[PDB]
């Protein structure tokens, strides 16, 4: 995406930051959070096996 | 993963299953409607029934629950009184939550009073059992039991397990 | 037992031909019933479900009296006998700003549980005006098949029914027509269908086998022919004719 | 977008072509069996013979049917016709099922909006009041944010439990309704439809 | 830590919810023993399917 000469910063629809322009070099970024979730158990039942 | 399809009995998500089988290990699949079936059809072609059988199904509803009561000044307060006072800046949540609570006591016997009250006067069976060759021992009152109870009600009794 | 026949469709000559061969598969059917209930326990589940859910929400009220809250202890009694007047206040009210909120959501979930229970106890209340006190004509409501009866029996907290069913076992295969006209004149069943065994037809009711001589007194005339698209070629009995010779 | 905060859905277990599989089954059974299979093994039969039944049942006589096969066959055809094309009028039709949409969203997005309110602190950002604040007054302005959220999400939770009742007392109605409208024939009045079923 | 369950608690109520979505679907189309399958040939005497 492309920004302002004077925009330095970005958003979203629930406001959260996502795009960082470069202070060193005037480029631009993303930032997304990175994996997570849960975890769960099969089993079989603790008599059988 | 393999290729077969079976029936549903521990559910993953978007049709697949998994299930303990024999060596021994833990399979994955996805999983099957049923037995596919075709019928034949024409424009003057018909079935008709030749036999019957007479089948018995049960059904499990439940009623009622157990009632309870809190107090809310025991619960949230104990004995000593300097706690006690505090309290009465709050208004009126004790005398709120008390109502709540008995007014689901009362309604449970009415529930109770609601699905098995349905005859004015009690009946007794016949002291002669003769009804043309049909045998109802199952359901009877046994007089032999302390408790009137038949003898399907009192395995039930015991198989239901309630501090 | 003859007019709950009646009332499903097969007439009373059904039920006292075979009186022997019907009362020996009920009474061996009742047999099952007890041995079915000595499985695992997995039968009586849903009763079971309504008594552990409320055993988990009691547990839970009693183990968060043992949390600090915030406070330097847990025990209203240390507070009481360690601190001066003055002071004690500020740690006191920490204590019932939470204990309020954990008796509140208790609550809560109570009376929306007990929407579920009373929703449930009217069902059963429908099924024993209709399936025990009648006969019902309704699908798939007292039982899978068509209703014969009912029986009610008790259980803690709740109720438990047996249902009676008929169900049709064997069948085979026929040649039918719409109708059929013999003068000139379309003929129509009563309460039947036209089954072709072969060589001859016949009159049967739909629900059980039993050819019958197509006669005046189970068809109905109406209209002439060629308007029917199906219509076939065959005679009539019409009994007087023995009888003014 | 972004999955936001710790958000998660999950998906069904029975997949949309499954679902497909079920109905077509019923509508096969109920133009070849008629109402039979709905109780025991399927029986043939031919189409129009199934039709006299039910005007059998209505309280007309078969003779009707027969008669006037012609006719009633391209009624039928006409009147299906009309349905399609009026399922393309205003997006009236469809609004049942389109609110229950819109709510859900509603009910999530408020949800995340409420992470940016001070809630009576300094500032909205947990690592701002850590950076900027030495522990020991720290613990007073973070224990008025973790009581303000816990409101904010037993609120949404509550919601979603009495939500949930009136989808359950619909889904009920449905069973019942195929049960009888659809597996046979009715006799009540204006539960299938307006008119004689 | 210092508030006992609460966490706990929210998360037993939003899976009952979950499961219960399952069993609404699989009571109101899972209702035949079979599946059946239409006759190549459509000849039902003048009915347009
Ligand atoms: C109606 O059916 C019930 C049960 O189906 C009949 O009562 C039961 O009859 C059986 C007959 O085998 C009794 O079994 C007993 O087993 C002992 C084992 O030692 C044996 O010594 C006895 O001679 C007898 O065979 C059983 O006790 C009896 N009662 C129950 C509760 O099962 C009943 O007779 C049937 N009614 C009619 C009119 O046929
Ligand atoms: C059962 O009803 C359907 C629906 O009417 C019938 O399908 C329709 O058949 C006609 C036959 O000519 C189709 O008409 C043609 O449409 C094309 C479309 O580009 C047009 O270019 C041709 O000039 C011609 O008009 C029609 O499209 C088709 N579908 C619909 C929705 O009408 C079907 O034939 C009927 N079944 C039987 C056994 O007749
Ligand atoms: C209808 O079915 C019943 C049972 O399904 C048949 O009765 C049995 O027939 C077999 C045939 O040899 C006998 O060995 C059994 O003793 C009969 N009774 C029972 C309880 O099994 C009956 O014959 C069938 N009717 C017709 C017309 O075939
Ligand atoms: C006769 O009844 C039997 C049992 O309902 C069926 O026979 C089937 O007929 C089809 C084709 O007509 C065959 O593909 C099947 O293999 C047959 N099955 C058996 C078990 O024989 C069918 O309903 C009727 N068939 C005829 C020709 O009348
Ligand atoms: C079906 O038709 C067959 C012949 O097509 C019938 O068999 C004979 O029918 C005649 C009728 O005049 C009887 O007199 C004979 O006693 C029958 N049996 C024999 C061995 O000839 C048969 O009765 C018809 N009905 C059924 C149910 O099969
Ligand atoms: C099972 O599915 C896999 C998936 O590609 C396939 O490679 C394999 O040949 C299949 N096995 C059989 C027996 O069909
Ligand atoms: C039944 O279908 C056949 C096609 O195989 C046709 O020849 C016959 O005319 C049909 N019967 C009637 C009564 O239309
Ligand atoms: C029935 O009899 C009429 C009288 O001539 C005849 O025209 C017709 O073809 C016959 N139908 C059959 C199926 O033989």
């Amino acid at each position: 995406k492309k920004f302002l000469p004077f925009q330095q910063f970005g958003r979203d629809i629930a406001d959260t930051t996502d795009a960082v322009r470069d202070p060193q070099t005037l480029e631009i970024l993303d930032i997304t959070p990175c994996s997570f979730g849960g975890v769960s158990v099969i089993t079989p039942g603790t008599n059988t096996s | 993963h393999v290729n077969n399809s079976y029936e549903c009995d521990i559910p993953i998500g978007a049709g697949i299953c998994a299930s303990y089988q024999t060596s021994q290990s833990i399979i994955a699949y996805t999983m099957s409607l049923g037995a596919e079936n075709s019928v034949a059809y024409s424009n003057n072609s018909i079935a008709i029934p030749t036999n019957f059988t007479i089948s018995v199904t049960t059904e499990i509803l439940p009623v009622s629950m157990t009632k309870t009561s809190v107090d809310c000044t025991m619960y949230i307060c104990g004995d000593s009184t300097e706690c006690s006072n505090l309290l009465l800046q709050y208004g009126s949540f004790c005398t709120q939550l008390n109502r709540a609570l008995t007014g689901i006591a009362v309604e449970q016997d009415k529930n109770t009073q609601e699905v098995f009250a349905q005859v004015k006067q009690i009946y007794k069976t016949p002291p002669i059992k003769d009804f043309g060759g049909f045998n109802f021992s199952q359901i009877l009152p046994d007089p032999s039991k302390p408790s009137k109870r038949s003898p399907i009600e009192d395995l039930l009794f015991n198989k239901v397990t309630l501090c | 037992m003859a007019y709950r026949f009646n009332g499903i469709g097969v007439t009373q000559n059904v039920l006292y031909e075979n009186q022997k061969l019907i009362a020996n598969q009920f009474n061996s059917a009742i047999g099952k019933i007890q041995d079915s209930l000595s499985s695992t326990p997995s039968a009586l589940g849903k009763l079971q479900d309504v008594v552990n859910q409320n055993a988990q929400a009691l547990n839970t009220l009693v183990k968060q009296l043992s949390s600090n809250f915030g406070a330097i202890s847990s025990v209203l009694n240390d507070i009481l006998s360690r601190l001066d007047p003055p002071e004690a206040e500020v740690q006191i009210d920490r204590l019932i700003t939470g204990r309020l909120q954990s008796l509140q959501t208790y609550v809560t979930q109570q009376l929306i549980r007990a929407a579920e229970i009373r929703a449930s106890a009217n069902l059963a209340a429908t099924k024993m005006s209709e399936c025990v006190l009648g006969q019902s004509k309704r699908v798939d409501f007292c039982g899978k098949g068509y209703h014969l009866m009912s029986f009610p029996q008790s259980a803690p907290h709740g109720v438990v029914f047996l249902h009676v069913t008929y169900v049709p076992a064997q069948e085979k295969n026929f040649t039918t027509a719409p109708a059929i006209c013999h003068d000139g004149k379309a003929h129509f069943p009563r309460e039947g269908v036209f089954v072709s065994n072969g060589t001859h037809w016949f009159v049967t009711q739909r629900n059980f086998y039993e050819p019958q001589i197509i006669t005046t007194d189970n068809t109905f005339v109406s209209g002439n022919c060629d308007v029917v698209i199906g219509i076939v070629n065959n005679t009539v009995y019409d009994p007087l004719q023995p009888e003014l010779d | 977008a972004q999955k936001f905060n710790g958000l998660t859905v999950l998906p069904p277990l029975l997949t949309d072509e499954m679902i497909a599989q079920y109905t077509s089954a019923l509508l096969a059974g109920t133009i070849t069996s008629g109402w039979t299979f709905g109780a025991g093994p399927a029986l043939q039969i031919p189409f129009p013979m199934q039709m006299a039944y039910r005007f059998n049942g209505i309280g007309v006589t078969q003779n009707v049917l027969y008669e006037n096969q012609k006719l009633i066959a391209n009624q039928f055809n006409s009147a299906i016709g009309k349905i399609q094309d009026s399922l393309s009028s205003t997006p009236s039709a469809l609004g049942k099922l389109q609110d229950v949409v819109n709510q859900n969203a509603q009910a999530l997005n408020t949800l995340v909006k409420q992470l940016s309110s001070n809630f009576g602190a300094i500032s909205s950002v947990l690592n701002d009041i850590l950076s900027r604040l030495d522990p020991p007054e720290a613990e007073v302005q973070i224990d008025r944010l973790i009581t303000g959220r816990l409101q904010s999400l037993q609120t949404y939770v509550t919601q979603q439990l009495i939500r949930a009742a009136e989808i359950r007392a619909s889904a009920n109605l449905a069973a019942t309704k195929m049960s009888e409208c659809v597996l046979g024939q009715s006799k009540r009045v204006d539960f299938c439809g307006k008119g004689y079923h």
